[PDB]
Parts: structure tokens; C-alpha cells; sequence
């Protein structure tokens, strides 16, 4: 037995006249402070979603309809807030600055600058919670969008409109991964966001000047929900991402929006969630935490050109719209079986599995080709790409299939001796150091060069100098071609032909 | 009128208050205004006086308490009948492609009562699918229940569409489609690849996408079942694919843990064998008709005994389980010959023929493996002249069962093939015997029918 | 038991009567509302899933003795929250908010045999000491003590009983 | 104004006039007894009712007690005054000297510098241990943190620090003791003390006597007058003692102010407690904060909640582990767990990091190696398998050190060992010109020479 808001007060009003005289449904007051929720008691015309305007310049989201009670999360700090404080609800939801110019500003989950360089020019505000594109609005996906890596671009290829999970353990080379795939669109055509869900501000800071130093910084934006802010503002934060860039995919241009840790935002959609005393599931997170992620990826997309006329309004023809996504997960001690991660992994199209086994031995990146997947496959691969990596998928097949030789490699035969110690060599050959990403040109290269079996002399402590000479070597002489396959992607037997001369002028007469 | 009020949301649940005359049944739908814009409710519990607890089928933003509510007195009914082949549709029978209203004449109530054990009819007619493994090694009666399962990459959605592809050309059989818990890429493509290949007006599809509330995902597979229901009372045999069960059982806990249902063995609701039953028992050939099922179903993390795909097994007549390590050796449709089995393959219903054959397969991909592993340490000239002819028939029969499909023509350009039941068994019980022992093995490599084994051993 | 629910609804209950000067009216309302809660067809009632209006409803048909405003209005509200057997509560807060604040006590003397009206006198006047309220004696007779008198004041007892001091004597030892 | 309704444990309700309900973090004052007592609201609930955790023992308090509303926050001394002295959570002299003599005092509870604010600074600091600055090295303005379990060498280590660092710096020094043993803060007060470079250090105590709200808020306390040195242009010291000690203290009180529990039991807002405050220890453009924080780590579990959501925190984390320990190799530092932000090839130099990932590997291959020497003995090891076991364990001896401050323990006299000193040393150990060495050759040294002349004398 326990009370319900029934207090002495409102009790007496209530004993002088029960049917309340009719009163503003446009106003209530807060009864409750807590943790950054609080309860009011009114607003009868309130909506779910809606945002509620508090003393100062602050909103709440109501969130809990309930019987004779509003329960809503504070966008801000709360500790300010009183019992007592009378309230608003506007007839708005919550939107977000929209526009070109915000490329190479960062903001803070409300579009509010927070690097000081003064207001921004926006095109509009978009609403930060949108329905995705319906099933006859898409296209399919066959356009790549180049991370830079030879292990990602030659074996897990990511389209324009995809959406490709990163995931893995503490400290291997997520974020590395996802900025190298930011900072590769300097010049590729794609506009880059990047949204950062409960890290600490230091940390942006950083990442922020990295990608000043490479040119990339003047064609991305950074939303930034620092570890400090409330909840409802770091649950929010991927949603105004993709508000901002919807933009782009709803006007025929590309976007690539990279959310750092979704399993932050699972975790502060918990806090809140049990603050509003919602029944727990499995690990304590509520039952409807995969409506929350589910709804969110389904916003990357490729639209047809019809979509793209029919929103624009005639004013741009006859181009797709796209927006590629790329969330985070970061797993405990390789867990993929936990709550959070086993949503995620169910909704993308692919995944890239980062391992702390392959981190510490040397492998950087730490990709592994066994369980990672990508579902749209070749269809988002230049042809030189899709012909010259489908010995590579093999060549590391047959090498994980006699791995398991290699404490006794002594012993084997040399017919599979010749196969285990291949694999070696492209798998050494897929280690690339961070913020160096490689033009297809090269990395079209260097996979013909393993592929065609030139590597069988270079020694295992080699590979590294000899990809390294060979690529200056082709700077220096062939850069025609190189300005043909990085334009083109095609390949042919004259191609072929030219690859196979350059590669034995190169093996005959230079030295690495 | 409009009888209800609302009186609480919280997220996808919805709380309704009637009079107590008037108080909907369960399952019921009720009807709302949100905003510019209709939504509908299904009564999940009857709690308390007059009030009822619902889950949103929609969008749950935008409501108000107070609004009026309004009960349709049926359950959720959807249209049935030739009008939807051709035709996409949400949980709720609403075409999501643009092509108009349905035209359809009946509508029938997604919730409905199974066959009772004696109007049943056992008739052991094998389905011929056109895929050498799969008519080999995992033979699947009319009215029976195939499992693909695997894990993520390994081809269950494009095997499916393969098989549609075959039933519907080259055997004129109805089908349907229902997409629970779908990817809206997957979605399109699949619509395109019909459409290009000239078979959507036989199939009729239904879409419960990712992106909506947990109740559309969940409901999904009886609109499905309720049309290839209608399908079968029209004496017809049709064949109801269903995209995944894990996110069947997934939107099931789901809508489970918000109605605040006390959770169960691995945060699984209570009712999972409940569901599981309820959806599987409708699937049954009835004496006037017959419906097949083949089902994808993810097992997450290759483990096989969580709740999810430890129950399904118990409905399923057979299993194909497909491994991302044949299918990375590039040997597509990856099925495992091995493990896939099948309640079907016994003497007394193949014919000791197609039995024989697949037997006598399996037992050479078996000494296969074993051979392996001393062909890794002693090199291979250390075997039989016998056992290096097991080495070399076992690579040829693992060529042969690789094939290409008309719809995977996309990935590879190259053309599909379909192989019938007798090619296939004569090709397998040809190699096993010697009589191709002078072909190389390449020659068998995506194939199709053994004829063509031969052709394209001139050209290598 | 309703102790803990009880405490709002007697509050304002009391706040709203002393406010109409007709303290003594509300108790009396409350009294045959809490009696009208105890009958064997009404707590039946009372325990169905009936809505609350509907409740509300058939319970004030049951009574004509409250004012037609406001002590109806004190049981369509505790209606609302499902709260109508906790009446019988809410009148003994009631009288004890009461006695308060017409500073009133009301202590039991508890004796072997009956005092000589003399004695009473004595011990009322020493309590109205111990005591800013006037008091309201209730003496019994109790055979377990046999001499001297025990005096209970609300939850504060002064024990000057023989029975008393022999059993703390036996504990010294 | 107020009267106490309930107490519970540690939590106390208060209720107060309709119109005179304090604030969230205010501070209220109880007479338990013949003593003062502190409380701060941590919730409004309705009616006039606030809740609240006392700052001192809840033993004694009777239901209607009258409490008395200070209408501010908990306020401490801060600045040059509170400089070479002890104070308790609430800003109380501790120490048997004289009130502090303090100009100002601030709030406990403040916003973090904004994102336009911060700095970010490479300069690289040395530590004279061998594991911390080869793995994991450090810059001037950043965070490390020390991970491991109960009795694995995390308060040694940070006392070793303190006396690389925390002698050889001009600035001023702070240091929280959060949840620790009592023992430890004497001892360190007197080492101070009788070195005269007490009155360069600024002590706070919440030790694990004391009841909940002194372990909960003591850690603001340190942060606000480290904030307080900062702001006023000086770059400073942050020593936190044992920073798990302040969520503990939140799970303790967390059932209590009626939130559901969360994952092992911890309160739903762990991460949102532990960032509010991980945020405002960081330097900034007008002066820097440098720290050190001492993280424990419970049952050993590093995928707990609590130490799992601190590593996003830290910039150079050194994990401790008792499988290390429990071989007498001390520092107990796993090389194949820490990790700094500062080790790049920009940063560091290529040869620094060449050298420490070539550990790493070396290391990593011999972790692979352990379940086949566990089955099937040493023997069957490729004749360069057995060359790289011999090295690792090489590697493994000679990152023990001997610490000036571990004389106590074992008898033998401290190093100091410099970077220039230990790459020159692994380079060495990796290259293979020490392979003549016997392997307790390198156990307990400081650099490479001191290794070379034990093993003349075995
Ligand atoms: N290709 C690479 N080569 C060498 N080092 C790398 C490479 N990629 C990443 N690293 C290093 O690995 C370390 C961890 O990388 P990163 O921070 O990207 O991982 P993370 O998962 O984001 O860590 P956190 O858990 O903090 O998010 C960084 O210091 C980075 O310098
Ligand atoms: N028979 C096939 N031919 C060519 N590619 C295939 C085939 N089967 C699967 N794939 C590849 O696998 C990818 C996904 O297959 P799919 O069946 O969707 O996996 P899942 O079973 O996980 O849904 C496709 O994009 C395609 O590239
Ligand atoms: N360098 C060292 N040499 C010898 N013993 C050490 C060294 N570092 C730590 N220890 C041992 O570690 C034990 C654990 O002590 P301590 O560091 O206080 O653990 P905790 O970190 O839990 O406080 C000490 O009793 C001490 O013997
Ligand atoms: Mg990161
Ligand atoms: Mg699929
Ligand atoms: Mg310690």
C-alpha cells in the first residue's frame, strides 16, 4: 500500500470542487525532482514525445502518460528545477538545425555550437524522430564508399546506403577504423558525420584535431554528448545525426554517419527507462531497446531518383540519395551473446569483427576474415576490386582450414606446407599503419601482387619494405595507370597485361 | 460512436477505458485518430473494470490521454484470395506499394483455430525443388517443414528466393512470402528480383519491417499464414516461406516484456513454446489442401540449444544447415551434406534408389574428411591407388553439388540452371561408380546437370 | 492495513473542516461513512472491479447524511484511487488531528480496585501538568496488578504497579 | 522548520513547509544529540517531503527531530590556506591545528569546462619505471589510471609516482583518500611531514571508517580545490586514492532513494555519476590538472560495470593483475592490457614505439605458446618457438623493478631507471645479445648493466 501523488493539498481542492473547474490543459506543475526526471501533475492535453517547456530556456520530453501523471526527462542540467514550478507543453516535437553549413562545425545534441567559432547557417530545422524511406522508395546498393584499408575494402566492402556494425572489445581500433573512413571521403564526394554518444569531451577534442590536420574536418560534422550531460540528451544524440544527415540522402547527394558507441546509448535509454520505473528485461534493459536501435538504422538508405524528385519538388532530377551508417558496439571480453550486442547485430547488413587477440599479436587492423560478413558482398566493389579479391577470400580460407598445423608445421607435407605458409603472407600483408589510407589503385595492386603468387620469394619479414618500394616504385614511373584504375576501376586483359609487366619489371630489377 | 478513452500511454502500450457494457474481447482491434492519421490497437488483456491494455500497431507518438476511441468489433482481418498475388502488404493487409487498393472480395480474421488430428491427411509426395543437394540429401514432403538454418552470410534469403523462383516457373505453385521482421533493403531487392524475373504474379508478399513497433513484427506471420490459408481452402497447394523465426520469437519477447509479463529461461517470454505452436500447427495438409513451409531461421551464435532455435526443431521434417566456411570456398548453395538430414529419407518413401545414392554420398564425403588429414602429413603419394580414387571421386561429388541459381545471376552474371530429381540421382550414382573418372574436377564446378559436366570438360 | 494511506485524506479532511468552522459535522459525516463500509453488502461491493465513478455512484446513494458538496466529494476522490475501506482509518486520524489541536488527551488509568473519586481528581490535575491538554480520564480494574496504578497517556505509560516492581525487582538479580 | 518522518540506513526524510522545500544539494543541519549533523537533499519527492543522505552517523535520530535548512550547498575552504593540512568532507579541519584560515569557499558541486575550454597537450612525462613508461607512457595534463584487483601493488605504485613526479614539480598537490584505509593516510601524512614537502600538498580524507554520504562526497571535495588551484593559473597534481570507493558508496545508497537496481546490482545511473565527475577533473587552457587515480577492481572481474565504464575515461590505463604478482614480480603491470593514448610513432618517436610493440608481440606469442607447453611439455616447441619462450620470460623478469618506496618490503635498495636506459635495454633483450644470460640474470634490476653484473654473481 503506498500513495500515488494523493497529497494533503490537492486533496483539499479536490474536496471543495471534485470536477475542476475547467483549467488551461496547456499548463501543469511540477511534483517530483529526481535524477533528472520529473513528475507533473496537469497537463492534460500533453502528448507522447512532446516537448515541454520549463522555467529558463530548458525542455523536457514527456515520456510516461500516465494516470494523473506526466513523467519527463530534463534536456539539460536539473538540479535548478523545484517542486512547485509551473509548466508549459508546446504543441512542437524536437528539432534540430539543418543545412549545408554545418559541415566542419561541431554541435552539441540540440544544434547549439560548442567550438565557439559563432552562430551557425543552417537550411532549416528537420524533426530529429522521422520515418524511414518505405520499402518502393529505395534502390539497391552498388555504389562503394572506400574506407582505405585493404582488409576492409578487399574483403568486406561497404556500399553507399549500407550499414556495416563495428564491433568488438575495449581498445583495438574501433574508432581508428571509422575515422581512417572518414577522413578517405576528403575527396570522394561523401559528406562525413560523426557522432560521439558518452565520451569524454577530451576525447573529441582529439579526434576533432586529427581530423584537422588531414584535410577532413571542413567536410564533416561533429555532434558531440559528452559524458557529463543528461541522458535524455546522450539517448537523443544519434537521432539529430541522422537529422542532419537525412539532409544530404533527401537531395540526391551521399552521406556517410558514423555513431561512436550505440551501446552508450543503450545504456543511458536504460537509466532513463528505470528512472520511469519501466518493467526490466534481460540484464536490466527494457524490453523495447531494439525498437530504439531498429528505428534508428533503418534511416541509412539509397533512395531512387523518383523519391529524391518527388521531395525536392522537381527542383533536382534524376540522382540517388544516400546515407551509409556505421555504428559501434563494444563487447565485453568477446561476448557477441549479450543483450545490446545481439539486437545489433541482427538489424545491420554486415560486420566487422575487431579481436584483441589479433591487436596484440601485431595484426593492425585487427579485422578477422573468418566471422566477419558483409552481406551487399561484391555488389559494392569496383570490378578490378570484386575480380582480384576473390582469391584472397580463398587464399585465407585454406589458410584458417591448416592453421590449426602450425605449433607442428615441421612435420607437414611441402604440397600444404606451400598453402600454410601463403596464408601468412597475405595475412601480413593486410597490416597498414593508421591515418596512411591507400587509393584502389594501390590496393588493387598490392592484392594482384599476392594474388599472382610474386610474394613466394619475399621473405615473411619482408612484406612489409617490399609493398612499401613497390608502391613508390609505381609512383615514380607508371602514374599514368594508376590515374586510369583510380578513375575507372576497370579491368581488362590489357590491364592485366600492364599489372603483370609491372610487377616483373619491378621484381627483376629494383631491391626492398 | 467511439465508446473508449484513452487513458495511459506509455511507449508502443496503450491503456483504453470502456464502459463495462462494451468492453472489447481479447485480440479485438480499436481504432484511434492520431493526429492526421488512423491507428489501430489489439487488445492484448482484459484488466481491471472496463479498462483494457493494447499494443500500438503504428506509431505511438502524437497521442493524448482523452482521445476517443473507437472498437471495430473483429480482430484484425486482412484481404485474402488472387486479389494479393502481386501485391505487398503490412500486418494489416494495407498495400505498401503504391499500386492502389487491393480489389479484394473477402477478408478473413488473422487468429483462427488449427486442424484437429483428423482432418489431417499424412500424403508423402516429395516436393521437387530443382536444387541437387536439396532434393538429395534433405527430401521434404508436401504439407512438411524444412529448416535452413546458419548463421549470418551463408545464403538463406537467396536460397529462398531460388526456391520461389523454381515453384513458381517451373511448377505453376502459388506462394507467399511473409517478411517478419524484414530489412527494407533485403525487402526491395527481393520485390525487384521477382519482378525481373517474371514470377510476381504468383507470389504475394507481406512486409513487417524492422523499423516498427515490436506488435506489426510479431503479427506478420499469421497475416501470412491467413492467406495461405485461404489459398489451401481453395483446394490449392501453396507454399508460405517465412524470412526468419528468431524474429518471430524476438518480437515475441519483446511485446512480452512490455505488457510486464514475468520473464522466463534466457529473458525469453514464458509463452515462447506457446507461440511457437500456435504458428506452426496452422501449417498443415489438409485433406481438401495442402501448405508447405520452408523457414530461415538465425542461430545466434552457433550454438543450437538457446531457447530460440532449440524450440523450432521440434516442428521442423527437415534441416539444411548451411556453413559460412563451404560457402567461403566458394562452393554456393553452402549446404553442409553432412548434417542437413531429413525425417523423409528412409528406403520405403524414396525407393531404395534416391536412399542408396544419398548414403552412399555421404559415406564418401565422410572418408573424405578422414583422408584428409593424412594427405596434409604424408603427403599425398602415400595412399592407396584405391583411396587416392575415394580422394579424387570425393572432390568431384563435392564440384557437383555446387550449382547456379537463376536469381543469384546478379552476383556472378552467370545463368541459372534447374536439375531434376532424376539427373540428380544419376549424376551422384554415375561419379560414384567410375564412370566420369576421366573428367577433371573443374568440369563439375557450378554445373548444373551432369550432361553439362561433359561439355564444359572439352573447353577446360 | 491502512494506516500509512489513511494519513493525506485525514489531513485534508480536517485542514477543509476547520477552515468551515464545522469540525464537528465532518466527524460525524466520516463516522457514518465508515459505517456504511463495514456492512456485509458493501464490502462486497467495495471488493469487485466495479470503475471507480460507478462505485462512487452506488456508495453515496447509500448515504443522505453527507453534505451534498463536499462530503461527497471527499468519497468520489478517495473512489478514484481505490481507497473507500480505508474510512474507518481516516476517522480515527481524524479525531486524533482533532485532539491535537483542541489540545485534548484522553489517559487510561488502570487500577487493582476503583479510586475514591478523590484520587482521580489528584491524578487529573498532576496529568493536565505532565500535559499541556485536558484530560479525559477512563479508569479500569486489572486482578494481574495488585496494588498501585498504572497510567497510560497515548504511548507514553508512568507504571507505579507492584506487579511492575516485583518483575523488575526479579531481574536485578 | 523541518521534521525528520523516517530514517533509513543512511537516508533520511525530511518535510518541510509547502512553500519552503529546499533545493536539490542543499544542505540541512540536525542536533543528533549532543552533535551537529549535516544533511543534503538528493531528491524533491511530493508534498513538501525531501529526501536526503546524512553526512555522519544516522545512529540516535528519532522520527520529529527538528532540522534546520541551510540554504546553500555544501561549501569547503579552498585555495592557498587549505595548503599542507588535513580536512574532513565537509571542509572541517581534521588535523589537531587551528581553524583554516581560508579567503573563500566554494560549492562542491560544479559544471564542467566546456568543450571550447579544453587543451590537449603531447609532452611527454618521464616516470622512472621501467613497464609504465616503455607500455604506457604518460603526458603532462592527462589521466592514468591503475587497474587491479585487492592486494596486487596499486597503492605502491601511485606512492612511487608521488615521489618521481610529486617531489620533482614546483606546482601545488592534491590528494582525495576516498574509501581507504586509515592506516595509509597517517602514514603518508607523516611521510610528508618529517620531508617538509607537506606544505606544497593539500590532503582530503573520507577513509573507509566513515559512513556513506563522507565516502560519496569526499571525491568532490579533492576535485574542488584541485579546480580552485587550476583556475587560478597553476598547474597541478590530482592523487585520487581509491575512486571505485565513490560508486560503491552510490550502490550502498542507491535501494535506499528508491531506484530500481541495474545489471549486478548497481544503480541505474552509474555511468552518469562516475562521468559527472571523471569530467571536471581535466586541464584546460588556463591551467592543467594532472592525475593519477587508483581504480580497484572487484572479484578480479575486469568486465564488471564499474571498472568497465571507467576505461573510457582514462587516457593511459596500467592494469594490475595477481597473476603476476603471485610470482614476485613486482610492478605487477600486464603488458598485454595497458595501454596510453600517447604511444605513437608521432609522439613517442619510432624507435620507442617500434620497441614496445615488438614487446607486445613477443609477449602475445608467448601467451599462445602456454597451452601446448601445458600438454605436451617444452619438447616439442619449433627450435625458434623455445627461443622466443626464452626471451619472453626474459622480457617478463626484466620488467621488474625495485622501488625506493618497496625498501620496507624486501630489503633492497630502490632504482630510477630513464627511458633512454630501458629502450637501449629491450631493443637488447629482443635483438638477442643477451641470450647468454640465465633468466634470474634480470629479475629485480634496474638497467640492462646491472642485469650484465648479476649474472657474473649468479
Ligand atoms: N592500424 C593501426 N596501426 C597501429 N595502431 C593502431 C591502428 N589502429 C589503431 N591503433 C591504435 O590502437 C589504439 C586504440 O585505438 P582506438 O582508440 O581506435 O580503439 P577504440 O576501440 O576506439 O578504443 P576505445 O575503447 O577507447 O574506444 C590507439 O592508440 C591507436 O593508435
Ligand atoms: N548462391 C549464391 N550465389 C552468389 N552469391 C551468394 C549466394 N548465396 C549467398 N551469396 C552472397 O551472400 C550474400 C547474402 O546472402 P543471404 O542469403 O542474404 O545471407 P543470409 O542467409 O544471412 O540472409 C549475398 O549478398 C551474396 O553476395
Ligand atoms: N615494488 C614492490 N616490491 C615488493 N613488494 C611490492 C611492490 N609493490 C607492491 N608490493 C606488495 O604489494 C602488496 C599489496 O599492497 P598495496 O599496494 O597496498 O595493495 P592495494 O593496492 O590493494 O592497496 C604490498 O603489501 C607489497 O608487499
Ligand atoms: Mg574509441
Ligand atoms: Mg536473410
Ligand atoms: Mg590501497
Amino acid at each position: 500500500q503506498l500513495n500515488s501523488t494523493e497529497i494533503s493539498e490537492l486533496i483539499k481542492q479536490r474536496i471543495a470542487q471534485f470536477n475542476v473547474v475547467s483549467e488551461a490543459h496547456n499548463e501543469g506543475t511540477i511534483v517530483s525532482v529526481s535524477d533528472g526526471v520529473i513528475r507533473i501533475h496537469g497537463l492534460a492535453d500533453c502528448m507522447q514525445g512532446e516537448m515541454i517547456s520549463l522555467p529558463g530556456n530548458r525542455y523536457a520530453i514527456a515520456l510516461n502518460l500516465e494516470r494523473d501523471s506526466v513523467g519527463a526527462v530534463v534536456m539539460g542540467p536539473y538540479a535548478d528545477l523545484a517542486e512547485g514550478m509551473k509548466v508549459k507543453c508546446t504543441g512542437r516535437i524536437l528539432e534540430v538545425p539543418v543545412g549545408r553549413g554545418l559541415l566542419g562545425r561541431v554541435v552539441n545534441t540540440l544544434g547549439a555550437p560548442i567550438d565557439g567559432k559563432g552562430p551557425l547557417d543552417h537550411d532549416g530545422f528537420s524533426a530529429v524522430e522521422a520515418i524511414a524511406p518505405g520499402v518502393i522508395e529505395r534502390q539497391s546498393v552498388d555504389q562503394p564508399v572506400q574506407t582505405g584499408y585493404k582488409a576492409v575494402d578487399s574483403m568486406i566492402p561497404i556500399g553507399r546506403g549500407q550499414r556495416e556494425l563495428i564491433i568488438g572489445d575495449r581498445q583495438t581500433g574501433k574508432t581508428a577504423l571509422a575515422i581512417d573512413a572518414i577522413i578517405n571521403q576528403r575527396d570522394s564526394g561523401i559528406k562525413c558525420i560523426y557522432v560521439a554518444i558518452g565520451q569524454k569531451a577530451s576525447t573529441i577534442s582529439n579526434v576533432v584535431r586529427k581530423l584537422e590536420e588531414h584535410g577532413a574536418l571542413a567536410n564533416t560534422i561533429v555532434v558531440v554528448a559528452t559524458a557529463s550531460e543528461s541522458a535524455a540528451l546522450q539517448y537523443l544524440a544519434p537521432y539529430a545525426g541522422c537529422a542532419m544527415g537525412e539532409y544530404f540522402r533527401d537531395r540526391g547527394e551521399d552521406a556517410l554517419i558514423i555513431y561512436d558507441d550505440l551501446s552508450k546509448q543503450a545504456v543511458a535509454y536504460r537509466q532513463i527507462s528505470l528512472l520511469l520505473r519501466r518493467p526490466p528485461g534481460r540484464e536490466a534493459f527494457p524490453g523495447d531497446v531494439f525498437y530504439l536501435h531498429s528505428r534508428l538504422l533503418e534511416r541509412a538508405a539509397r533512395v531512387n531518383a523518383e523519391y529524391v524528385e518527388a521531395f525536392t519538388k522537381g527542383e533536382v532530377k534524376g540522382k540517388t540519395g544516400s546515407l551509409t551508417a556505421l555504428p559501434i558496439i563494444e563487447t565485453q571480453a568477446g561476448d557477441v551473446s549479450a543483450f545490446v550486442p545481439t539486437n545489433v547485430i541482427s538489424i545491420t547488413d554486415g560486420q566487422i569483427f575487431l579481436e584483441t587477440n589479433l591487436f596484440n599479436a601485431g595484426i593492425r587492423p585487427a579485422v578477422n576474415p573468418g566471422i566477419s560478413v558483409s552481406r551487399v558482398g561484391g555488389a559494392a566493389q569496383t570490378k578490378i576490386m570484386k575480380k582480384l579479391s576473390g582469391g584472397i577470400r580463398t587464399a585465407l580460407a585454406q589458410y584458417r582450414e591448416l592453421a590449426a598445423f602450425s605449433q607442428f608445421a615441421s612435420d607437414l607435407d611441402d604440397a600444404t606446407r606451400k598453402q600454410l605458409d601463403h596464408g601468412q603472407k597475405v595475412t601480413e600483408l593486410l597490416k597498414q599503419k593508421q591515418y596512411a589510407p591507400m587509393s584502389v589503385a594501390q590496393q588493387s595492386l598490392v592484392l594482384f601482387a599476392a594474388e599472382r603468387g610474386y610474394l613466394a620469394d619475399v621473405e615473411l619479414s619482408k612484406i612489409g619494405s617490399f609493398e612499401a618500394a613497390l608502391l613508390a616504385y609505381v609512383d615514380r614511373d607508371h602514374a599514368p595507370l594508376m590515374q586510369e584504375i583510380n578513375q575507372t576501376g576497370g579491368y581488362n586483359d590489357e590491364i592485366e597485361g600492364k599489372l603483370k609487366g609491372i610487377l616483373d619489371s619491378f621484381k627483376a630489377t629494383q631491391s626492398w | 460512436m467511439a465508446t473508449g478513452k484513452i487513458v495511459q500511454v506509455i511507449g508502443a502500450v496503450v491503456d483504453v477505458e470502456f464502459p463495462q457494457d462494451a468492453v472489447p474481447r481479447v485480440y479485438d482491434a480499436l481504432e484511434v485518430q492520431n493526429g492526421n492519421e488512423r491507428l489501430v490497437l489489439e487488445v492484448q488483456q482484459q484488466l481491471g473494470g472496463g479498462i483494457v491494455r493494447t499494443i500500438a500497431m503504428g506509431s505511438s507518438d502524437g497521442l493524448r490521454r482523452g482521445l476517443d476511441v473507437k472498437d471495430l468489433e473483429h480482430p484484425i482481418e486482412v484481404p485474402v484470395g488472387k486479389a494479393t498475388l502481386g501485391r505487398i502488404m503490412n500486418v494489416l493487409g494495407e498495400p505498401v506499394d503504391m499500386k492502389g487498393e487491393i480489389g479484394e472480395e473477402e477478408r478473413w480474421a488473422i487468429h483462427r483455430a488449427a486442424p484437429s488430428y483428423e482432418e489431417l491427411s499424412n500424403s508423402q509426395e516429395l516436393l521437387e525443388t530443382g536444387i541437387k543437394v536439396i532434393d538429395l540429401m534433405a527430401p521434404f514432403a508436401k504439407g512438411g517443414k524444412v529448416g535452413l538454418f546458419g548463421g549470418a552470410g551463408v545464403g538463406k534469403t537467396v536460397n529462398m528466393m531460388e526456391l520461389i523462383r523454381n515453384i513458381a516457373i517451373e511448377h505453376s505453385g502459388y506462394s507467399v512470402f511473409a517478411g517478419v521482421g524484414e530489412r527494407t533493403r533485403e525487402g526491395n531487392d527481393f520485390y525487384h528480383e521477382m519482378t525481373d524475373s517474371n514470377v510476381i504474379d504468383k507470389v504475394s508478399l507481406v512486409y513487417g519491417q524492422m523499423n516498427e513497433p515490436p506488435g506489426n513484427r510479431l503479427r506478420v506471420a499469421l497475416t501470412g499464414l491467413t492467406m495461405a490459408e485461404k489459398f489451401r481452402d481453395e483446394g490449392r497447394d501453396v507454399l508460405l516461406f517465412v524470412d526468419n523465426i528468431y524474429r518471430y520469437t524476438l518480437a515475441g519477447t519483446e511485446v512480452s516484456a512490455l505488457l510486464g509479463r514475468m520473464p522466463s529461461a534466457v529473458g525469453y517470454q514464458p509463452t515462447l513454446a506457446e507461440e511457437m505452436g500456435v504458428l506452426q500447427e496452422r501449417i498443415t495438409s489438409t485433406k481438401t489442401g495442402s501448405i508447405t513451409s520452408v523457414q530461415a531461421v538465425y542461430v545466434p551464435a552457433d550454438d543450437l540449444t538457446d531457447p530460440s532455435p532449440a524450440t523450432t526443431f521440434a516442428h521442423l521434417d527437415a534441416t539444411v544447415v548451411l556453413s559460412r566456411q563451404i560457402a567461403s570456398l566458394g562452393i554456393y548453395p553452402a549446404v553442409d551434406p553432412l548434417d542437413s538430414t531429413s525425417r523423409q529419407l528412409d528406403p520405403l518413401v524414396v525407393g531404395q534408389e534416391h536412399y542408396d545414392t544419398a548414403r552412399g554420398v555421404q559415406s564418401i564425403l565422410q572418408r573424405y574428411q578422414e583422408l584428409k588429414d593424412i594427405i596434409a602429413i604424408l603427403g599425398m603419394d602415400e595412399l592407396s591407388e584405391e583411396d587416392k580414387l575415394v580422394v579424387a571421386r570425393a572432390r568431384k561429388i563435392q564440384r557437383f553439388l555446387s550449382q547456379p541459381f537463376f536469381v543469384a545471376e546478379v552476383f556472378t552474371g552467370s545463368p541459372g540452371k534447374y536439375v531434376s530429381l532424376k539427373d540428380t540421382i544419376r549424376g551422384f550414382k554415375g561419379i560414384m561408380e567410375g564412370e566420369y573418372d576421366h573428367l577433371p574436377e573443374q568440369a563439375f564446378y557450378m554445373v548444373g546437370s551432369i550432361e553439362e559436366a561433359v561439355e564444359k570438360a572439352k573447353k577446360l | 492495513e491502512f494506516i500509512t494511506v489513511a494519513r493525506p485524506y485525514a489531513k485534508a479532511a480536517f485542514d477543509f473542516a476547520v477552515e468551515h468552522q464545522s469540525v464537528e459535522r465532518w466527524q460525524d459525516m466520516l463516522a457514518f461513512a465508515a459505517e456504511v463500509t463495514k456492512n456485509e453488502q458493501m464490502a462486497e461491493l467495495l471488493s469487485g472491479a466495479l470503475a471507480p465513478e460507478t462505485l462512487a455512484e452506488s456508495f453515496i446513494a447509500v448515504a443522505g447524511e453527507q453534505l451534498d458538496e463536499n462530503g461527497q466529494n471527499l468519497i468520489r476522490v478517495m473512489a478514484e484511487n481505490g481507497r473507500l475501506n480505508a474510512l474507518p482509518d481516516v476517522l480515527e486520524q481524524f479525531i486524533h488531528l482533532r485532539a491535537v489541536s483542541e489540545a485534548t488527551a484522553e489517559v487510561d488509568v488502570i487500577s487493582a480496585a476503583a479510586l475514591s473519586e478523590q484520587q482521580l481528581a489528584k491524578i487529573s490535575a498532576a496529568m493536565e501538568k505532565r500535559l499541556s491538554r485536558k484530560v479525559k480520564l477512563n479508569a479500569k480494574i486489572d486482578k494481574s496488578v495488585m496494588a498501585g496504578v498504572i497510567i497510560r497517556a497515548g504511548d507514553m505509560v508512568i507504571d507505579g504497579s507492584v506487579r511492575g516492581r516485583l518483575e523488575r525487582l526479579a531481574d536485578v538479580l
